[PDB]
C-alpha cells in the first residue's frame, strides 16, 4: 500500500505524537500574553487525545484529514517551521505598527 | 469520486509475465496498431473540394456585413448610434444628417474590417433591423483601403446576399 | 527607516559607478557578437545622454529605482538575448526630429 | 425570490467565524481590516510584514491552505497609496478562499513571496512589468509581457492605451524595424455615464 | 564495363546541380564513443565476413569452435558496455 | 511568339498545383487553420502540405495576433523565404488588429512589418472562406516577366 | 615605484575629451580638469586595463589625480 | 550500353511520382485526401513539383564554402542510383563478381550525404543536429552486415543471381522468422523518418525517396522469391514488382502511425537489446549448415 503524493506511506506510529508534543514547548518560549498560543493549543490537544484512544484505525487518520496518515504527517512537519518562524518574527505578541490611510470604498 | 490510472502489477506468475514479455520480446501491440491504421485506410473519407462542394452552415451564421431596407424602397437603417457604442472593436462609426427635408437617416457609416471581431452585437443592438449577418465567405483584397467598407455603398450592394438574408431571417424572429 | 530600497543618499550614488563600468564594458562586445550597426565611439556618447536626462538626485528612493531598471534594459545584452537590432536601440532612426522654435515650429503649425 | 437571488445566506455567519479568528490574535502589524461579503473573505496587510502572513495559513491546525496560487494587482489613483497587490489565496483540504491585500503605495520596494510559495515568482515579474512594483530579496527579476526595448509600465494610468512607442515600420532601412513613430488610430473615448446613483447604502456623505 | 556504369550516374548527378545554380537570373564528448565502438566491432564483423563464403573445403570441426569464438568476445565487448556506459 | 506566352502559364501552372505554407501557431486562427488539415474542408494535396519548413515554403500565413516581441521575430522567416513568396493574412488580427489594435503591445496591420498580398477578413476564418484564400492565390498568379 | 608615471600619462593624455597640456601631474580629474561625476571616474577604468591591475570600487572613488593614482596602483 | 539510362530515368520518375503514393496512402490512413485538384487523381502534381523546385527557386547559402554544398547532392544522388545497377531483378546490368558486398558498401559511403551537408553551414547550431543524424544511419549499419550474413550463410554465396535460385519452393520469411522483423526496423534508420528523424535542398528529397524504393527491393531479394522461371521473363517481372509494392505501403505504416522511439532510446533499442539478439541468432545461424547439410 502506498499514497498517491511523492511522500512514501511509511507504518509509522508515535511520529504523529512526537511532532505535535514538540510544537507545544516552542509555543511556550516566547508567546505567552499573546492568542496565538491560546487558540492553536487546544486544537492540538484535541486531535492527540484521538491519537492515544484509537489504535492504528482508519478512522484516526479520517479525523480532520481523510487522506491516510501521509497526509497528517506532512501537517506536523511544517508545523515546527511555522512556530519557529513565529516565534522568530514578533507579531502575535506585539502590536504597534502604523494603520492605513482613510480610503476602502470603491 | 476517483476512478484510478494505475494498473498495479499486472504480471503475477508464469502465465501473466510470459505475454507482458512478448509484447517487449518482439512486437504484437505494433502489429495490432497497425491494424487500427489498415481499416481505417479502406472506410470511405469525408473531404470536401470547395469550388465543386460546399461545407455544412446554419441558418443564422455572421459573415461580411451587409445592411438591409425595407420591401418598398427607403433604408431600414435609422442612425442611432446604438451599434455604434455596443461594438467592441468600435469598428463602426455613424454620422448622421437630416435627409433633404424631413426624413433623418444616415450620411457617414464605414464599417472596418481591419477591426470587428464579428459578434452579431451590432444585428442584436439594432431595433429597426437594419445590419442582418448574412452567409458570407468570399473576401479578398489587395489593400486595406479595398477591405474596409465605405459610406454604406457596398453594404448597400448586399443585395445579392439581401435574398438569402430575408430567408434567414424567416428562421430567426421568435428564435429558432 | 521607511522605506528602504537598497541604499541610503550616498551610498545610491556609487551604485550607479557600479552600473556604468559593467555597461562601459558591453558596447565594444555588442559590436562582434550583435552587429556594427553604427560605431563603437558613437555608441559610447549614447551612455552619456542617458544619464544626463536621469541626473536629478533629490531623494535616495528614485534613485535605487533606476538602478534596478538600469541592471534591465541594459541587461538585455549581456547574457545575450534576442532583439535583431530591432530592440535596445534607444536612438530614433527615423525622427524628423522636431526643434524648439516660434520660427521653426509655428511654420509647420502644431498644437 | 425565486430568479432574482443567487443563494440565500447560510455559510456567511460560518465564514464570519474566520473574521473573528484571525483577529483574535489582533496584531497592528498584520491585521487592520477585515472585510466579508459575498460568501469571501478579504484581508488587508500592513507592508511592514506580508511575509509572516503568508507563512500563516500555511500549514497550521485549525485551516489548512496551502496554495497560495492566483496572485493580482490593483491600479488606483484615488488614494494617496496607489498601487494594492491582491492574493488570492485557495485550500484543498479545506475547501474555501480567502484573501490578502497590501495596502502600500509601493513605489518603494516591498518583500517578496519566493521563499513561502514556489510559482509566486512569476506572478512578481508580471507586477514589475505591468505596474512596476520592485520585490525585495527576489530570485531572477525578468521581463515577460512587456517588449525587450519598451518604455515605463504599460499598465499604468497615467498614460495612453496606444502609448509612445507601439507602431513599427520597415520602409527604408533593410533589416531595421522601426520604433520611435508614434501615431495611431482615433479610440473613441465613451462619455457613457449614467445620471442618478445605481444602488444605495453605497452611497458616501461629503 | 564497370567503369561505364559508375561515371554515368556522378556526371548525369552533376549535371541536376548546375541546373539549380545556372538557369535563374534576377561540444558533447559522449557522441564520441558511439562511434568509437561502431569501428571496432565492424572489424569483427570483417573477421567474420568470410562465413558463407569460405566453409565450403575447409574442416568443420576445426571451424566450429574458431567461428561462434569470435561472437562469444563480441558480446563481451557489449557486456562491458553494460557496465555503466553513460547517459546515452 | 506563341511558344513565348504559353510557357508562361506553365510555370504559374506550377504554383497552382501546389503551395506550402508555413504553420504559424500564433492565434485563435491558427486552430481554424488546423481544420484546413480537417478532412470535411481540405485543401490537403490538393494544393497544400502540412511540411511546412522555414526554407523551402514558398507560402507563409500570418496567423492572427502578432506583439512587438514576435515582430522582430517573423521578420527573419521572410528573408530566410525564397523570391516567389506569398504572404496570406488569415484573420482579423492579421488585416489591421480584429480586437486589441488601439493596444500598446499589438503591431497594426502587419504590412508595417510584412507586406501582404490576400486579405482574409474572418475572426473565426470558417474553413469554407479560408479555401477562398488559398483559390484566390492561384487565381492571381496570371503573368511573370514578360521580358 | 619606478617608471611607473610615464605609463599612465601617455593613456590618459591620449583619450578624449581630456587636454593634452593643460592638466599634468598632481591635479585632480573632477576639480582640475573639469570632468562630469560618471566621465572622471570612467577614465580610470581604462587605465586599468592597460596596466594589468583590476580596481575595486571602494579605492575608485578616493583617487582623481594621476600623482594619487600611482601609489594606489602598486601591489 | 543503352539500359543504363533506362534504369535511371525511370527510376527518376518513380522517386517523382513517389509523391502521390506518400501522401494519398498516408492520406486514406488520416482520412484525409491526398492529390485531387492538379490532375485527374494528382498525377500532374509529380512532374509540377520539379518545375517548381529546379528552376524557378533561386539559392541563398549561408558560407558555400568553394567545392562544399554543391558537391553533398552528386554524393546523395550518385550513391543512390549506383545502388540500382547490382540489383539481380530477372538479369542484372553488369553482374559483379560478389553482389551483395557492393549493397552494403554503397550504402556506408551514403553516410557521407549527411555528413558533407552538417559541413557546408557554418553555425554550431546545425552541426550538433547533424552529427545526431549520421548516429542513427552509422549505428544500425553494425547490425545490417550481421542481419545480411545470417542469410547467406544459410544458402548462397554474396553474388545476388544465386539468392533467387535458392527460393524455389518456399520463401525465406519461415527459416529467418525473427531475422525477418529486423529487416522492416533495421532499413528505416537510413533517413526514413518513421523511428527517428532528425535547389539543392530538393535533391536530397530525390535521393532519400530513392533509398526508400532500394530497400523495399533488397527486402523483397532475401526473403521473397515464389518463382524464377529463366523460360518465361513475363512472369517474373509482374509477380517481382506486387511483392515490392506491398513493402511500400508498410513502410508509409510506420511514418503515419507510430511515434519517434527518441534518440537516447533509439541506443537501447539497437546496441543494448537488438545487438544481444542479433548475434545470437547469428551464432545459430553458423550452426545452421554444419548439423544439416547446406552449402553453395
Ligand atoms: N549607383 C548608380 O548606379 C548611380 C550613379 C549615379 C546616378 N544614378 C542615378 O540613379 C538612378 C538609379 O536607378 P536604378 O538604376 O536603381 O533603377 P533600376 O534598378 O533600373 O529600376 C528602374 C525600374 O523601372 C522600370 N523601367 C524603367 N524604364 C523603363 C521603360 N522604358 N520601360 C519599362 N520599364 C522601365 C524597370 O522595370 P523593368 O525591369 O520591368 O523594365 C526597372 O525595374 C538612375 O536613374 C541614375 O540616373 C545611379
Ligand atoms: S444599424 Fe440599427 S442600431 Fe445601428 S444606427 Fe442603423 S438603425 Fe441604429
Ligand atoms: S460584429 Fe461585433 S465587432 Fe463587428 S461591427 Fe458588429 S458589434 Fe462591431
Ligand atoms: S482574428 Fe479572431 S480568431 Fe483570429 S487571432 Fe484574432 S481573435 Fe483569434
Amino acid at each position: 500500500t502506498g499514497l498517491v503524493g511523492l511522500a512514501v506511506c511509511e507504518t509509522p506510529h508515535e511520529r504523529l505524537k512526537i511532532l505535535y508534543t514538540k510544537i507545544l514547548d516552542v509555543l511556550g518560549h516566547i508567546p505567552k500574553n499573546a492568542a496565538y498560543r491560546k487558540y492553536t493549543e487546544q486544537i492540538t490537544n484535541e486531535k492527540l487525545s484521538m491519537v492515544k484512544a484509537e489504535p492504528d484505525v482508519k478512522k484516526l487518520e479520517e479525523r480532520l484529514q481523510g487522506g491516510q496518515i501521509e497526509e497528517v504527517i506532512l501537517q506536523a512537519e511544517n508545523e515546527l517551521s511555522l512556530a519557529r518562524k513565529m516565534i522568530q518574527w514578533k507579531p502575535w505578541e506585539p502590536l504597534v505598527e502604523e494603520p492605513p490611510a482613510s480610503q476602502w470604498k470603491w | 469520486t476517483y476512478k484510478y490510472v494505475n494498473l498495479r502489477e499486472p504480471s503475477m506468475d508464469m502465465k501473466s509475465v510470459t505475454d507482458r514479455a512478448a509484447q517487449t520480446l518482439l512486437w504484437t501491440e505494433l502489429i495490432r496498431g497497425l491494424g487500427m491504421t489498415l481499416s481505417y485506410l479502406f472506410r470511405e473519407p469525408a473531404t470536401i473540394n470547395y469550388p465543386f462542394e460546399k461545407g455544412p452552415l446554419s441558418p443564422r451564421f455572421r459573415g461580411e456585413h451587409a445592411l438591409r431596407r425595407y420591401p418598398s424602397g427607403e433604408e431600414r437603417c435609422i442612425a442611432c448610434k446604438l451599434c455604434e457604442a455596443v461594438c467592441p472593436a468600435q469598428a463602426i462609426t455613424i454620422e448622421a444628417e437630416p435627409r433633404a427635408d424631413g426624413s433623418r437617416r444616415t450620411t457617414r457609416y464605414d464599417i472596418d474590417m481591419t477591426k470587428c471581431i464579428y459578434c452579431g452585437f451590432c444585428q442584436e443592438a439594432c431595433p429597426v433591423d437594419a445590419i442582418v449577418e448574412g452567409p458570407n465567405f468570399e473576401f479578398s483584397t489587395e489593400t486595406h483601403e479595398e477591405l474596409l467598407y465605405n459610406k454604406e455603398k457596398l453594404l448597400n450592394n448586399g443585395d445579392k446576399w439581401e435574398a438569402e438574408i430575408a430567408a434567414n431571417i424567416q428562421a430567426d424572429y421568435l428564435y429558432r | 527607516v521607511k522605506p528602504i530600497f537598497s541604499r541610503d543618499m550616498n551610498e545610491a550614488k556609487r551604485r550607479v559607478r557600479e552600473l556604468y563600468r559593467a555597461w562601459y564594458r558591453e558596447v565594444p562586445n555588442t559590436v562582434h557578437l550583435f552587429q556594427l550597426d553604427i560605431s563603437v565611439k558613437q555608441g559610447r556618447d549614447k551612455v552619456r545622454e542617458m544619464f544626463k536626462k536621469n541626473a536629478h538626485i533629490t531623494d535616495p528612493r528614485v534613485v535605487d529605482l533606476l538602478v534596478i531598471k538600469g541592471k534591465m534594459e541594459l541587461e538585455e545584452t549581456i547574457k545575450v538575448w534576442k532583439q535583431r537590432t530591432h530592440v535596445m536601440r534607444f536612438f530614433h532612426e527615423t525622427e524628423a526630429p522636431r526643434p524648439k522654435d516660434f520660427l521653426s515650429k509655428f511654420y509647420v503649425g502644431h498644437d | 425570490r425565486p430568479t432574482v437571488r443567487p443563494r440565500n445566506d447560510v455559510a456567511h455567519k460560518q465564514l464570519s467565524a474566520f473574521g473573528e479568528y484571525v483577529a483574535e490574535i489582533l496584531p497592528k502589524y498584520v491585521q487592520q481590516v477585515q472585510v466579508s461579503c459575498f460568501n469571501e473573505l478579504e484581508i488587508c496587510i500592513h507592508p511592514d510584514g506580508v511575509i509572516p502572513v503568508l507563512t500563516f495559513l500555511r500549514d497550521h491546525s485549525n485551516a489548512q491552505f496551502k496554495s497560495l496560487a492566483d496572485l493580482t494587482a490593483v491600479d488606483i489613483p484615488t488614494r494617496q497609496n496607489r498601487f494594492e497587490i491582491v492574493y488570492n489565496l485557495l485550500s484543498l483540504r479545506f475547501n474555501s478562499r480567502i484573501r490578502v491585500k497590501t495596502y502600500t503605495d509601493e513605489l518603494t520596494p516591498i518583500e517578496s513571496s519566493v521563499p513561502v510559495y514556489k510559482a509566486a515568482n512569476w506572478y512578481e515579474r508580471e507586477i514589475w512589468d505591468m505596474f512596476g512594483v520592485f520585490f525585495a530579496n527576489h530570485p531572477d527579476l525578468r521581463r515577460i509581457l512587456t517588449d525587450y526595448g519598451f518604455e515605463g509600465h504599460p499598465f499604468r494610468k497615467d498614460f495612453p492605451l496606444s502609448g509612445y512607442v507601439e507602431l513599427r515600420y520597415d520602409d527604408e532601412v533593410k533589416r531595421v524595424v522601426a520604433e520611435p513613430v508614434e501615431l495611431a488610430q482615433e479610440f473613441r473615448k465613451f462619455d457613457l455615464n449614467s445620471p442618478w446613483e445605481a444602488f444605495p447604502a453605497y452611497r458616501q456623505p461629503p | 564495363n564497370l567503369m561505364l556504369a559508375l561515371l554515368t550516374n556522378f556526371t548525369l548527378a552533376t549535371l541536376l546541380v548546375i541546373i539549380a545554380f545556372w538557369l535563374p537570373q534576377l561540444f558533447s564528448m559522449k557522441f564520441f564513443l558511439v562511434a568509437i565502438t561502431f569501428l571496432l566491432f565492424d572489424l569483427e564483423i570483417a573477421l567474420l565476413l568470410p562465413l558463407p563464403w569460405a566453409s565450403q573445403t575447409a574442416n568443420l570441426n576445426t571451424m566450429l569452435t574458431m567461428a561462434l569464438f569470435l561472437i562469444i568476445l563480441l558480446a563481451v565487448s557489449l557486456a562491458y558496455e553494460w557496465t555503466q556506459k553513460g547517459l546515452e | 511568339e506563341y511558344v513565348v506566352a504559353k510557357l508562361d502559364d506553365l510555370i504559374n501552372w506550377a504554383r497552382r498545383s501546389s503551395l506550402w505554407p508555413m504553420t504559424f501557431g500564433l492565434a485563435c486562427c491558427a486552430v481554424e487553420m488546423m481544420h484546413m488539415a480537417a478532412p470535411r474542408y481540405d485543401m490537403d494535396r490538393f494544393g497544400v502540405v502540412f511540411r511546412a519548413s522555414p526554407r523551402q515554403s514558398d507560402v507563409m500565413i500570418v496567423a492572427g495576433t502578432l506583439t512587438n516581441k514576435m515582430a522582430p521575430a517573423l521578420r527573419k522567416v521572410y528573408d530566410q523565404m525564397p523570391e516567389p513568396r506569398y504572404v496570406v493574412s488569415m484573420g482579423s488580427c492579421a488585416n489591421g488588429g480584429g480586437y486589441y489594435h488601439y493596444s500598446y503591445s499589438v503591431v497594426r496591420g502587419c504590412d508595417r512589418i510584412v507586406p501582404v498580398d490576400i486579405y482574409v477578413p474572418g475572426c473565426p476564418p470558417t474553413a469554407e472562406a479560408l479555401l477562398y484564400g488559398i483559390l484566390q492565390l492561384q487565381k492571381k498568379i496570371k503573368r511573370e516577366k514578360r521580358l | 615605484l619606478e617608471g611607473i608615471k610615464d605609463r599612465v600619462l601617455y593613456v590618459l593624455k591620449l583619450y578624449d575629451k581630456i587636454d593634452p597640456e593643460k592638466l599634468s601631474v598632481n591635479s585632480h580629474f573632477m576639480k582640475d580638469l573639469g570632468l562630469d561625476s560618471l566621465d572622471q571616474v570612467e577614465i580610470i577604468m581604462a587605465m586599468e586595463d592597460e596596466f594589468g591591475f583590476e580596481i575595486p570600487d571602494i579605492d575608485a572613488e578616493k583617487l582623481m589625480c594621476p600623482q594619487e593614482i600611482v601609489d594606489y596602483i602598486a601591489d | 550500353m543503352i539500359n543504363i539510362l533506362m534504369l535511371i530515368i525511370p527510376i527518376l520518375l518513380a522517386v517523382a511520382f513517389l509523391t502521390l503514393v506518400e501522401r494519398k496512402v498516408l492520406g486514406y490512413m488520416q482520412l484525409r485526401k491526398g492529390p485531387n485538384v492538379v490532375g485527374p487523381y494528382g498525377l500532374l502534381q509529380p512532374i509540377a513539383d520539379a518545375i517548381k523546385l529546379f528552376i524557378k527557386e533561386p539559392l541563398r547559402p549561408a558560407t558555400s564554402s568553394a567545392s562544399m554544398f554543391i558537391l553533398a547532392p552528386i554524393m546523395a544522388l550518385g550513391l543512390a542510383l549506383t545502388m540500382w545497377i547490382p540489383l539481380p531483378m530477372p538479369y542484372p546490368l553488369i553482374n559483379m563478381n560478389l553482389g551483395v558486398l557492393f549493397m552494403l558498401a554503397m550504402s556506408s559511403l551514403a553516410v557521407y550525404s549527411i555528413l558533407w551537408s552538417g559541413w557546408a553551414s557554418n553555425s554550431k547550431y546545425a552541426l550538433i543536429g547533424a552529427l545526431r543524424a549520421v548516429a542513427q544511419t552509422i549505428s544500425y549499419e553494425v547490425t545490417l552486415a550481421i542481419i545480411l550474413l545470417s542469410v547467406l550463410l544459410m544458402s548462397g554465396s554474396f553474388t545476388l543471381s544465386t539468392l533467387i535460385t535458392t527460393q524455389e519452393q518456399m520463401w525465406l520469411i519461415l527459416p529467418a522468422w525473427p531475422l525477418a522483423m529486423m529487416w522492416f526496423i533495421s532499413t528505416l534508420a537510413e533517413t526514413n523518418r518513421a523511428p527517428f528523424d532528425l535547389g539543392p535542398f530538393a535533391l536530397f528529397f530525390m535521393a532519400e525517396y530513392a533509398n526508400i524504393i532500394m530497400m523495399n527491393i533488397f527486402t523483397a531479394i532475401l526473403f521473397l522469391g515464389t518463382s524464377h522461371n529463366p523460360h518465361m521473363p513475363e512472369l517474373y517481372t509482374i509477380n517481382f514488382t506486387i511483392k515490392s509494392l506491398l513493402l511500400t505501403m508498410s513502410f508509409l505504416w510506420i511514418r503515419a502511425s507510430y511515434p519517434r522511439f527518441r534518440y537516447d532510446q533509439l541506443m537501447h533499442l539497437l546496441w543494448k537489446n537488438f545487438l544481444p539478439l542479433t548475434l545470437a541468432l547469428c551464432m545459430w545461424h553458423v550452426s545452421l549448415p554444419i548439423l544439416t547439410s547446406g552449402i553453395p
